[PDB]
């Protein structure tokens, strides 16, 4: 499909946790 | 010359792991899980 979202269930396994400790507020795309 | 400094603590020094013991009734210690129990081997498949 390329239209939009299948209609399906997909759990999001954890790939990383990094010990950064800074504050954050925005972001944007590269 | 050194100087440490203290944020998410990540360098300090080695743990030395002890041996395992099963079948019996012992205080275990994995990584902080505490409690009292006999250990046995299990054929569960955890997630990796």
């Amino acid at each position: 499909l390329v239209r939009d979202l299948p209609q399906g269930f997909s759990a999001l396994e954890p790939l990383v946790d990094l010990p950064i400790g800074i504050n954050i507020t925005r972001f944007q795309t590269l | 010359v050194l100087s440490f400094e203290l944020a998410p603590a990540t360098v300090c020094g080695p743990k030395k792991s002890t041996n395992l013991v099963k079948n019996k009734c012992v205080n275990f210690n994995f990584n902080g899980l505490t409690g009292t129990g006999v250990l046995t081997e299990s054929n569960k498949k955890f997630l990796p």
